[PDB]
């Protein structure tokens, strides 16, 4: 019920770079593809305190993961609550992965099998190939992932630091530069990112509150600094569009100054209020 | 007289990972232990006609069968629908041996967990079976 | 995370039966709190696995143990065998957990409550191979109905003054119902409430507004974070806690002054360990 409704990626302990990948009833182990094919919700019933792990797919829209009694074999079929489509999620705590288990029979839990990319039941044993990490998608998504952020006022645009000196961050023309491309990491303990500057090795996003409303890039040895970690949530309807809000006060978003658009155009923290100048595109270098 | 892939008689039991370890009863469990010479390692084998299955007798106590309990183990028992096995020779004398009943719709067999191929200590248990490649499940029954 | 935790682990087919061990014997028990229930857990991360070790404090040594192959849990000398490591299985959303064998995953911890001890079973939807494990002292104190005294004066007792007088002072110990609190510990804020029990719905409350007070007021006020505490063992005491208000954590509950006197204050005051900051919950004789 903390995980009731989530949408999550699932990737095998065995091989992290593995995950859960559904088309047209097919599940496969497959490299991170950060969309649909590898998002599930899980989906709780109360009563059987077990989940369906239902497909994200867009235009099969009622797949859940089925194991396919008798045999050993796992799909995606037409959900019908049946206890073949239910799941107990077991986590192995101290190691932050999960078993697996059939509610219909728990017995057997899901096996990674890595060599031929797909998923079977199995017996248990003290393998990873029986342990899955659970992960909400968009940290799944953005967790290690070098980007580069810009204004939805202006997509030609990306937020940059100045150059390898000079740590101011501004609004700049995209012109493929490192210091225009950030590593995001999430902090498991803080439950917050940061934001890697790729030209610096160990440089920050950071609100200087110290000096209002600035933001610069500064150095991650900084230890205890919420000012340096941010919250990155979703807007509704986009895939690639977030509001960011500092860890030190989330009431303070990351913010275009103005709404302007120029070259050199500050990039501040400003109180939230949900404005197009507090909306923010994170995509792929290309 | 032969109606089968399997004569009865006396057996001795063994687990594929391991030669010099033998079924026997320790407490109400079924374990791979050292040869004893004792009769508590010779398991008598018997066809039964009528549902094509053997039931399996220990010499030391020929009034308890190989069985199983409500908890996933094999157990030693009066005689009961829980006695009747049903082989599957996969080669000379090796075998996966399920229970003639399906259990929660499935076949289930013995099975022994190995840890690197080591089954000390481990109780044989009955455990669902999807194939005959599962090392797990493979016994040998060795005429003695 | 729970590395080293101490915890008691009572059964989800029957809340009211713990582990208990005595001797090398392990049994389901109903609550004792005190360490005959009380098991540190030992994590090893290689192995990603618990030893479960009995807090008995004559023989220090003991963790429980699967008797491979065999169907009998006890508790043995810590050999660090895998027979001694048991994996702790979350069930999300259900709040409990499976123990399984690190020597055999297939079979995990079953509470034989008829037998009232500890067998093993393969893996099934049943509540018997479900168990609760918590924090010991929450453990001790929740739903607990205690007296509470400052250590100046074992013989006075934290009260409010009656059913209707919802102010709380100190007063030698009469049974009064006004004398006692039910304690309960809220699982979302991670603190605890005092429910006085000549009052439905009274709770200890820290009235902020007049600055440093204390009376009790009424639980149906939902978000007030001073109608909460935090409760932490006096360091090597069996019965002595310090307790610390959760709007403010430097704010602990203080006995005005230090004086050990019919009606004196109950009040916070900012933390100083010192013993009028310290109480004795027990149970009521």
């Amino acid at each position: 019920n903390s995980l009731n409704d989530k949408i999550v990626t699932i990737s095998c302990k065995a091989d992290t770079n593995l995950f859960f990948y559904q088309v047209a009833g097919n599940v496969s182990l497959f490299q991170q593809t950060r969309n649909y094919l590898e998002r599930w919700r899980l989906i709780y019933d109360s009563n059987k305190a077990a989940y369906k792990i239902k497909s994200m797919d867009i235009h099969n829209t009622n797949l859940v993961l089925t194991w396919n009694a008798p045999t050993h074999n796992i799909s995606t079929q037409q959900d019908s609550n049946a206890d073949n489509q239910y799941w107990l999620l077991l986590k192995d705590i101290g190691n932050n992965s999960f078993i697996i288990a059939s509610y219909k029979n728990p017995n057997l839990v899901l096996y990674a099998d890595t060599v031929a990319r797909n998923l079977k039941l199995s017996t248990l044993n003290n393998s990873n190939y029986i342990k899955f990490i659970i992960e909400d998608y968009i940290i799944s998504d953005l967790n290690n992932f070098t980007c580069k952020i810009s204004p939805i006022l202006d997509l030609n645009k990306v937020v940059q630091q100045v150059d390898v000196t000079n740590l101011n961050v501004n609004l700049y023309t995209w012109d493929y530069g490192r210091n225009q491309k950030w590593t995001i990491r999430y902090n498991e303990e803080k439950a917050a990112y940061q934001f890697f500057n790729t030209i610096l090795s160990n440089g920050v996003l950071t609100w200087i509150f110290s000096n209002g409303n600035t933001v610069r890039v500064s150095s991650s040895n900084d230890q205890n600094n919420d000012a340096q970690y941010w919250l990155i949530n979703p807007v509704s309807d986009t895939d690639e569009t977030y509001t960011i809000t500092n860890l030190r006060d989330t009431t303070k978003a990351l913010d275009l100054y103005g709404g302007q658009t120029a070259n050199g155009t500050a990039i501040q923290v400003f109180n939230y209020h949900g404005d197009d100048n507090q909306k923010w595109n994170i995509r792929n270098p290309p | 007289v032969e109606r089968t892939f399997l004569p009865n008689g006396n057996y001795n039991i063994k687990s594929i990972f391991s030669g010099s370890l033998y079924l026997n009863p320790v407490s109400k469990s079924l374990t791979f232990s050292n040869e004893s010479s004792a009769n508590n390692q010779k398991w008598n084998v018997e066809y039964m006609a009528e549902n094509r299955c053997f039931k399996i007798s220990n010499v030391a106590e020929p009034n308890k069968y190989l069985s199983y309990d409500n908890f996933g183990f094999i157990s030693l028992d009066s005689l009961s629908n829980r006695c009747y096995w049903f082989p599957i020779k996969i080669a000379v004398n090796t075998y996966i041996m399920l229970s003639l009943n399906k259990v929660n719709e499935l076949d289930y067999a013995w099975d022994i967990y190995d840890t690197n191929e080591n089954i000390l200590s481990q109780p044989l248990l009955l455990l669902p079976n999807f194939d005959i490649y599962n090392s797990n499940q493979m016994f040998k029954l060795e005429k003695i």
